[PDB]
RNA sequence: GCAGUCAAGCGCGACAUUGCUAUACCGAAGCAGAAUUCGGUA
RNA sequence: AGCGAAACCACAGCCAAGGAACGGUUGG
RNA sequence: AGAACUGGCGAUGCGGGAUGAACCGAACGUAGAGUUAAGGUGCCGGAAUACACGCUCAUCAGACACAAAAGGUGUUAGUUCAUCUAGACAGCCGGACGGUGGCCAUGGAAGUCGGAAUCCGCUAAGGAGUGUGUAACAACUCACCGGCCGAAUGAACUA
């Protein structure tokens, strides 16, 4: 299960310079030792910073304002490949900004083969109105009176023989 | 993937649809034709008893493409038990006359003694031009693709011989 | 053999009554055909050469 | 993958013919809106070329009807958008013109049946069809035919029996700002 | 093979390109018939 | 009918893949 | 082929890997109870025909880095542009002209057997012409627009 993580880290501030950029990001990870892995390395690529000179001021999760409302997410996910690293959009229809970014990392193992190892979550936002949505499997579920049923049900036996001839019905 | 596709077919006050598991069956003027569609997997509905909605839930591309042929053929059945369809088929020869005695039998062509036979599945009626008229449309253009396909003119010059029967045109009975 | 047979009884009488169509529904057929070819079939090899070169 | 497998106008085309329209409704003493129908090119030529005071002004009918405008507030002139709903010649003789006007073009005509003409005319003056057309008249013609297939057969032997008039439903004044209704045929 | 133009891309680099050195059954051919040629099954 | 050996003898002759041609675990 | 430095072997059993010298864990007294590594959990084989998200019909798939640069009207996801309620793609109907049959070439070739430029007038739209076709005209036509049509469509690239 992902968890969202802050962490903001200002270099270890020396003399001439106090209080550096503080540099912020949010970091999605399992446990904090991976989200301040996650945070080294992407100040390590992104900017300059690396932990030898680096500091973590301060780790904090944020737990997501709605637990139990529907949103539609937009990600924007820049990832690397045996090709060329490239940019990438994608929009998911989710309660929670966790399981939109579990979402989006398992689609991403599954179809384009990337793994947590080469998978940066630029942002995560919410679309708010209606025809916004850019994705056409996503529009499908914000139809009115969406109605559907679910035909060839896969029940599931507890004895190896039964004396029924089950039916799939729904 | 599609959360669900469908697709509509009218129902004429002159004809009437029964519809249970897959197996269709329509009736009309002209006669009853049924068909079997146990194979293509879609679901029919009776919405207003005056159109019936051929649906697919969750199907791709894959699925769609049954989807909307089972469209096609209720309408096709639909046509022909109303109406009917009508197929014609052409008599050329240069130098030895082609006769013709209905199976259906096919002599003197191209000079040839054997004498080619193509099994009748559909009616057979009449110029130098046969007519096929049937409720089923597949049961007449077969025939007629079997009686254009016996007359092959093997191991000749496709261009310069010309003799057969082919087909010409098509249409409804009424 | 004169200097125009074919020609002179095609004008005469002319073409098949399905010519036509016939020519039409190959080239139709040959767009599947290519895809066939290129998912089937040295030969292979050979084809897909071809293929890239057109 | 597996999909369907001189330049294009474009909306610079639409944008120029929109504001060509302005300047002929702010400019042109009349406004006329022709309604006519199917029309053989060399008529419009004829008619465009029988005066040189006035401009067949032309293009899609959506874009006519925006720059009459589509709607009250959207009208570019006052009164403009009824007409919705381009001479400087008289009017009176312009609607003359109109209900005059008269051409030979290609249904109550009866034909009976080759030769390039159809039989109009002795077989001494037609000429024999071309036997390379043989099978249009099979494949598509289906062959007394008459008493579209009818007018593709009619247009195919170039039998030009029938005649064209120009049709006008309405037209709009410039400055008096007003729609005066002068349906003709 | 040598030497030059290429240039999707990454000074190298794609398709073209310039000087020497058996039987039987199907599809196509200007197949008029026969005969013949090219491709496929085997 | 009778008398009567010797060479040789760790283990031995139904076969399929691969364990330096090494050939002597999954199947028929 | 021959040399210089460096980690295992060799003197070495055990589990895993259909078996295994260059593979992983683990380096060893005889026993009882318990927890694990690699390796596994449909049967042979002791262990879930576990869960969740997607992918593939393969006429010799798949579960093992060279021949792999490209091809496919096979499928699921992304990037850059064009059109888009000034009417998206598609399907039918209509227009698709005048000098003109441009110049040369002419046994006849008028846009389409050939050679060289490609204009004006225009109209919402005509390449002195993208094709079928005739010894030449004839007839259809796409590209170019309009009408009937009603939402997203198209071109090229990446996984």
């Amino acid at each position: 299960h992902f968890k969202e993580y802050q962490v903001i880290g200002r270099r270890l501030p020396t003399e001439s310079v106090p209080e550096p950029k503080l540099f912020r990001m949010r970091i999605f990870a399992s446990n904090e030792v991976i989200a301040k892995s996650r945070y080294w390395y992407f100040l390590q690529k992104l900017h300059k910073v690396k932990k030898a000179s680096g500091e973590i001021v301060s780790i904090n999760q944020i737990n997501e304002a709605h637990p139990t409302k529907v949103k539609n997410f937009g990600v924007w996910v820049r990832y690397d490949s045996r090709s060329g690293t490239h940019n990438m959009y994608k929009e998911i229809r989710d309660v929670s900004r966790v399981a939109a970014v579990e979402t989006l990392y398992q689609d991403m193992a599954a179809r384009h083969r990337a793994r947590f190892r080469s998978i940066h979550i630029l942002k995560v936002a919410e679309i708010e109105k209606t025809a916004d949505v850019k994705r056409q499997y996503v529009k499908q579920f914000l139809t009115k009176d969406l109605k559907f049923p679910l035909p060839h049900r896969v029940q599931k036996s507890t004895k190896t023989f039964s004396y029924k001839r089950p039916s799939t019905f729904y | 993937k599609y959360i669900q596709t469908e697709q509509q077919i009218e129902v004429p006050e002159g004809v009437t649809v029964s519809i249970k598991s897959r197996i269709v069956k329509v009736v009309g003027p002209r006669g009853t034709l049924t068909k079997n569609l146990k194979h293509i997997d879609v679901t029919f509905t009776k919405v207003n008893n005056q159109l019936i909605k051929v649906a697919v839930h969750n199907g791709g591309r894959k699925h769609v493409a049954a989807l909307r042929t089972v469209k096609s053929l209720v309408d096709n059945m639909i046509t022909g038990v109303t109406k009917g369809y009508k197929y014609k088929m052409r008599y050329v020869y240069a130098h030895f006359p082609i006769n013709v005695n209905i199976f259906i039998e096919v002599r003197n062509f191209l000079g040839d003694k054997k004498i080619r036979n193509v099994p009748v599945r559909v009616t057979i009626e009449f110029k130098d031009e046969i007519v096929l008229s049937g409720n089923s449309v597949e049961d007449v253009s077969q025939n007629a693709a079997d009686l254009q396909q016996i007359c092959r003119v093997r191991n000749k010059d496709i261009r310069k011989f010309l003799d057969g029967i082919y087909v010409s045109h098509k249409g409804f009975i009424t | 053999p004169q200097n125009d047979y074919i020609e002179r009884h095609i004008k005469q009488h002319g073409k098949r009554l399905d010519h036509e169509e016939r020519k039409r529904k190959r080239e139709a057929r040959e767009s599947h055909k290519i895809s066939e070819r290129a998912q089937k079939l040295w030969k292979g090899k050979q084809f897909a050469k071809k293929r890239y070169a057109e | 993958r597996s999909k369907r497998s001189t330049d294009k106008k474009g909306r610079e085309n639409k944008e120029r013919i929109f504001d060509e329209v302005r300047e002929a409704l702010d400019t042109y003493r009349y406004v006329w809106v022709l309604h006519l129908d199917d029309v053989r090119t060399p008529v419009l030529q004829e008619i465009r070329t029988s005066w040189a005071g006035s401009k067949l002004i032309m293009g899609k009918r959506k874009v006519l009807q925006k720059a009459l405008g589509e709607k009250r507030e959207e009208e570019y002139k006052e009164n403009l958008y009824q007409l919705s709903k381009f001479t400087d010649e008289d009017v009176n003789t312009v609607k003359e013109y109109f209900k005059s006007y008269v051409r030979s073009d290609y249904a109550p005509l009866t034909f009976t049946i080759v030769y390039s003409r159809g039989g109009q005319i002795p077989a001494e003056e037609d000429v024999p069809m071309i036997h390379s057309l043989e099978p249009t008249m099979r494949n598509k013609f289906e062959i007394l035919v008459c008493t579209v297939r009818q007018a593709l057969i009619l247009k195919q032997f170039g039998i030009a029996a029938s005649e064209f008039k120009v049709k006008v439903s309405a037209y709009y004044d410039n400055d008096s700002s007003t729609v005066e209704s002068t349906n003709i045929n």
